[PDB]
């Protein structure tokens, strides 16, 4: 969550943490078992067969 | 509590932590996907929280 990416907290190591520069991408198979808060959020691209 | 390793307060106390003054807004995002399905009820520690 970019609320979250500018202030990650790793509870280990307990510091904050600026995750804007790191960019990530997810991926996935089905678009059902993927959690609610980690669907609308995040941009569906849709490769096809 | 304090003897478990995983020593989380929660995550309210968490905001309070980052947050650091005593009257902020939280947004407690999608209270309707709350289920008692043998991992605890939250909802009925969201019942002290609200």
């Amino acid at each position: 969550d970019p609320e979250q990416n500018h202030t990650f907290t790793d509870h280990y190591l307990d510091v904050p943490y600026d995750l804007s520069k790191v960019f990530f991408i997810t991926t996935a198979n089905t678009l059902s078992t993927i959690p609610r808060p980690l669907l609308d959020r995040m941009e569906v691209i849709e490769i096809p067969g | 509590r304090r003897t478990y390793i995983g020593a989380l307060p929660g995550k309210i106390i968490q905001g309070m932590k980052q947050v650091g003054v005593v009257n902020p807004v939280f947004l407690l995002d999608e209270i309707d996907k709350l289920s008692s399905d043998w991992r605890g009820d939250p909802a009925a520690a969201l019942l002290e929280v609200l």
